[PDB]
């Protein structure tokens, strides 16, 4: 469960970081969002704005609504599998061979693991050096 | 389902009687702890005092005053009469006589509770109004008192509060 | 059912029944299964209904004052946030506000008594007070209406909270705030 969750969250974060770097802002958004210089600096400005707080409350609701299932499983009263939230709107895997569902889920895991590792550099490198498509750090120059 | 008429969403309180003014309105069920007759006497007493009080308060303010007024007792409003009466001694006179009556009332209430047969609030003085009339009308008159008594309590309370809150003429 | 409509990944709430008005099988924390400290489903049901009714009236009233202005006799409150407005009148005619609270206390107390006893006896149904009890008919209508009551009530609850919180910060009217965002 943790591995899947961490991976999904990481993949999401990576996309957002780059998109924000590219400049993408909310459709109809305002100065607070537009003014943000770089993703590396968004967290602080957003927490100051208060929007981060709003996100926290929403995320918390999701966590509590979906977490209870684990207890039910431990109780032995349900047979749901890890990561199975019965979520398939576009039916990509609806009516698919089990083997294929297996490769698909593995694909998610593989991509997720990659993203988790990816985020690390997307963070440490940026902190020490600067934010860019490569997010590299000036080797000769100081980093911290 | 034995629902109080006043409160259609609540079971009618037991321990109550079927006497005049019994609309099943006893949400807190005081009747469970205290004999009903005692309570009925109290209701009447409070109301009868309030009815009389309202009339007096209003009239004094409107201007009706004893002609041979005592010291002061002029340029005084109902709101300010209590202290004046106290110093003049009128309050003392009233307290004395009222207290004496309450003493005899105490003896009456006890007998009523012991089973003398006295109806709560009945002291015998009817002016002949109830003389000759049947239970139907007797009860009707009693109900009318009760209604007036309950209404009077609201009235007096309002007049006093308003008056002090907004010093002014009879209509506050 | 081994599943809930709202949450298709977990088993259905046992106590909760589709028959009950407003049922959508949504009780992740299983709060329905509570019977302690004087709290049970009956209490919860009654509570939801009360919250909904109060909230609905609140949003309407606030909007009405902002849109159609204060009522005759009340002109001291000019604020359009319906928050300072409260304070405006509270500093002008605090009597009416306080008086209303007095009556509410008594009514609420009797209501609590009815709920307590009614729950034990089973004579009353959560939410019933007699008002417009004869309005519905065929019972199917009652059920439909019922469900609706909760439907708009839940929505109203969110809305009401927004107004009270937003006004406490933006220092501006709700309708005009909406306009600003839309302008
Ligand atoms: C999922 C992302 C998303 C999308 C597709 C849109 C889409 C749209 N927005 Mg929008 N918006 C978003 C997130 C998004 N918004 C967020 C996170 C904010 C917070 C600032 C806003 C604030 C915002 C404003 C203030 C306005 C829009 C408006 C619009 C328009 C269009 C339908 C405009 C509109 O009229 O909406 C219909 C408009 O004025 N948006
Ligand atoms: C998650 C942990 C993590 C950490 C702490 C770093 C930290 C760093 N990386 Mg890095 N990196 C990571 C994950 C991480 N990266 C991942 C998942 C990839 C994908 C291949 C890369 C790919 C990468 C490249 C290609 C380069 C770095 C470089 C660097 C350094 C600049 C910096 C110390 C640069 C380097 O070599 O500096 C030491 C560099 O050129 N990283
Ligand atoms: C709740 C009862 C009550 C109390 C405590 C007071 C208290 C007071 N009144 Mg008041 N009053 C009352 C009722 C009451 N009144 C009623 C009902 C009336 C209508 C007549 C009046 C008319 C009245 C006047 C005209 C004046 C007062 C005044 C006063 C003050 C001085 C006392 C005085 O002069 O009494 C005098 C009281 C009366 C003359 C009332 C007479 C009522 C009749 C005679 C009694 C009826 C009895 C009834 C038929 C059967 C009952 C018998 C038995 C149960 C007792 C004092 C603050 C004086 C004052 O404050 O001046 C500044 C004053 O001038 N009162
Ligand atoms: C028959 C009963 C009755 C009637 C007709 C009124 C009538 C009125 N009251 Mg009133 N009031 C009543 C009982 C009543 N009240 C009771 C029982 C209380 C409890 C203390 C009050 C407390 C009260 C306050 C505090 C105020 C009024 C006010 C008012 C006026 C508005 C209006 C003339 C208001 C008013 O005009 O003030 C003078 C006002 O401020 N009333
Ligand atoms: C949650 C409900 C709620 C609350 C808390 C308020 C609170 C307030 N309103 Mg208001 N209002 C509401 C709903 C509400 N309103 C609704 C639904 C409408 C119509 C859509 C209005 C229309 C309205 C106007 C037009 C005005 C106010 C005003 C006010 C303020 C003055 C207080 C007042 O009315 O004096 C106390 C006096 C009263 C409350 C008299 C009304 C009494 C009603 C008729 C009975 C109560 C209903 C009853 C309890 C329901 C029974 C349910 C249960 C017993 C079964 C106060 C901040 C005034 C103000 O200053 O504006 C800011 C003003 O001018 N309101
Ligand atoms: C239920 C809605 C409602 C309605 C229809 C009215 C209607 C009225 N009110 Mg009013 N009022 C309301 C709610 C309402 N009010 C509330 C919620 C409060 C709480 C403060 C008041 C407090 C209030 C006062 C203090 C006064 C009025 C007065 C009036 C009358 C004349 C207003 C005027 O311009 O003076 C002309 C008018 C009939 C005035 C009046 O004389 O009538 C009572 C007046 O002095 N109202
Ligand atoms: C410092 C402590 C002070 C405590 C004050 C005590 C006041 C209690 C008054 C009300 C208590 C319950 C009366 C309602 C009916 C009743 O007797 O329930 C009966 C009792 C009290 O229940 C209880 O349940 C009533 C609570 S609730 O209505 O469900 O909120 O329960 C027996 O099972
Ligand atoms: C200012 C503003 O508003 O934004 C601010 C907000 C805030 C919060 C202040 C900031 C921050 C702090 C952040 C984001 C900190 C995050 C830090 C993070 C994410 C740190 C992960 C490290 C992962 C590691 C080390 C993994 C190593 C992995 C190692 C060493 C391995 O050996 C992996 C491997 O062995 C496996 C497992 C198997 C092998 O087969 C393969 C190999 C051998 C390679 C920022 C960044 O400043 C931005
Ligand atoms: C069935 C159905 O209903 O349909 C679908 C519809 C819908 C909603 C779309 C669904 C979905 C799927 C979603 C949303 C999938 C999202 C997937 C996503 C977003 C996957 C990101 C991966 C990111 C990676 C791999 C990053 C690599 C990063 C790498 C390899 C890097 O190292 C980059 C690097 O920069 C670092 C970090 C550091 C630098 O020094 C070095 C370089 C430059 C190399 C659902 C829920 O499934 C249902
Ligand atoms: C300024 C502005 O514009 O925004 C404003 C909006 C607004 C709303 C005005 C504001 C607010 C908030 C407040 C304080 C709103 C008032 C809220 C409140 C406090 C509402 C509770 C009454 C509860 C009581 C008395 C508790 C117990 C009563 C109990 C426990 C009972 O005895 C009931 C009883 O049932 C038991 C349990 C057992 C039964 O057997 C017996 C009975 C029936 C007797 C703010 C903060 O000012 C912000
Ligand atoms: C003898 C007797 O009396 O029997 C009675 C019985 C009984 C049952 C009482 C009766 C009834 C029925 C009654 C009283 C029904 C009342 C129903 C009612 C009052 C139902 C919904 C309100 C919902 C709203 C306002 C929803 C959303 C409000 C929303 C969604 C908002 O967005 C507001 C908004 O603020 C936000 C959040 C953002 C702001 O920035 C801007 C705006 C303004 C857009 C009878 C039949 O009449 C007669």
């Amino acid at each position: 469960e943790a591995e899947l969750k961490h991976g999904r969250i990481a993949m999401m974060a990576f996309a957002g970081w780059l998109a924000t770097d590219f400049g993408v802002r909310f459709p109809g958004a305002g100065e607070p969002y537009t003014s943000v210089p770089n993703a590396f600096s968004a967290h602080n400005i957003m927490v100051d704005s208060g929007a981060m707080w709003v996100m926290l409350s929403l995320i918390g609701f999701i966590e509590i609504s979906t977490a209870a299932v684990l207890v039910e499983v431990s109780k032995g009263e349900n047979d749901r599998e890890a990561g199975d939230f019965c979520f398939d709107p576009l039916g990509f895997c609806k009516g698919k061979s089990a083997d294929a569902i297996n490769t698909m889920k593995l694909k998610e895991l593989q991509n997720g693991r990659a993203a988790m590792m990816a985020f690390g550099g997307l963070a440490t490198q940026t902190a020490l050096g600067g934010v860019d498509f490569p997010y590299l750090v000036p080797y000769p120059n100081v980093a911290d | 389902a034995e629902k109080s008429a006043s409160l259609p969403f609540l079971e009618a309180p037991p321990n109550l009687d079927g006497g005049v003014g019994d609309l099943g309105f006893d949400p807190f069920r005081f009747s469970d702890f205290v004999p009903i007759d005692f309570l009925r006497e109290a209701e009447l007493k409070h109301g009868r005092i309030c009815m009389m009080a309202w009339l007096g308060f209003v009239a004094v303010d409107m201007g009706f005053r004893v002609y041979p007024a005592a010291e002061g007792f002029e340029s005084l409003t109902s709101i300010t009469a209590h202290d004046a009466a106290v110093e003049q001694g009128g309050m003392s006179q009233m307290l004395l006589w009222f207290s004496l009556l309450e003493v005899f009332d105490t003896i009456a209430v006890q007998q009523m509770l012991e089973g003398s047969g006295r109806a709560p609030g009945d002291f015998g003085l009817d002016g002949g109004f109830l003389k000759g009339k049947s239970q139907a009308e007797i009860d009707t008159m009693k109900l009318k008192e009760i209604v007036h008594c309950r209404l009077a309590m609201f009235a007096f309370s309002g007049v006093v509060t308003q008056a002090v809150l907004t010093q002014g003429p009879f209509p506050y | 059912a081994e599943r809930s409509p709202s949450l298709p990944f977990m088993n259905k709430p046992a106590l909760l029944d589709p028959s009950m008005p407003g049922y959508k099988g949504f009780d992740p924390l299983g709060l329905s299964n509570i019977d302690d400290v004087g709290i049970d489903l009956y209490w919860l049901r009654e509570a939801e209904i009360k919250h909904a009714r109060v909230a609905m009236l609140a949003v309407a009233g606030a909007v009405w004052v902002e849109a159609f202005g204060p009522a005759p006799g009340c002109e001291a409150a000019t604020a359009k946030n319906q928050m300072d407005a409260f304070w405006q009148i509270w500093n002008s005619h605090p009597q009416y506000i306080a008086a209303s609270l007095v009556f509410i206390m008594i009514a609420e107390a009797v209501s609590g008594i009815s709920t307590t006893t009614g729950r034990e006896s089973g004579e009353r149904e959560p939410g019933f007070f007699g008002f417009g009890s004869n309005f519905p008919k065929t019972d199917a209508d009652m059920k439909k209406m019922q469900d609706k009551e909760l439907e708009n009530g839940r929505l109203a609850m969110w809305a009401a909270m927004g107004l009270i919180f937003q006004g406490s910060a933006n220092h501006m009217g709700g309708l005009e705030a909406l306009g600003a965002t839309f302008n």
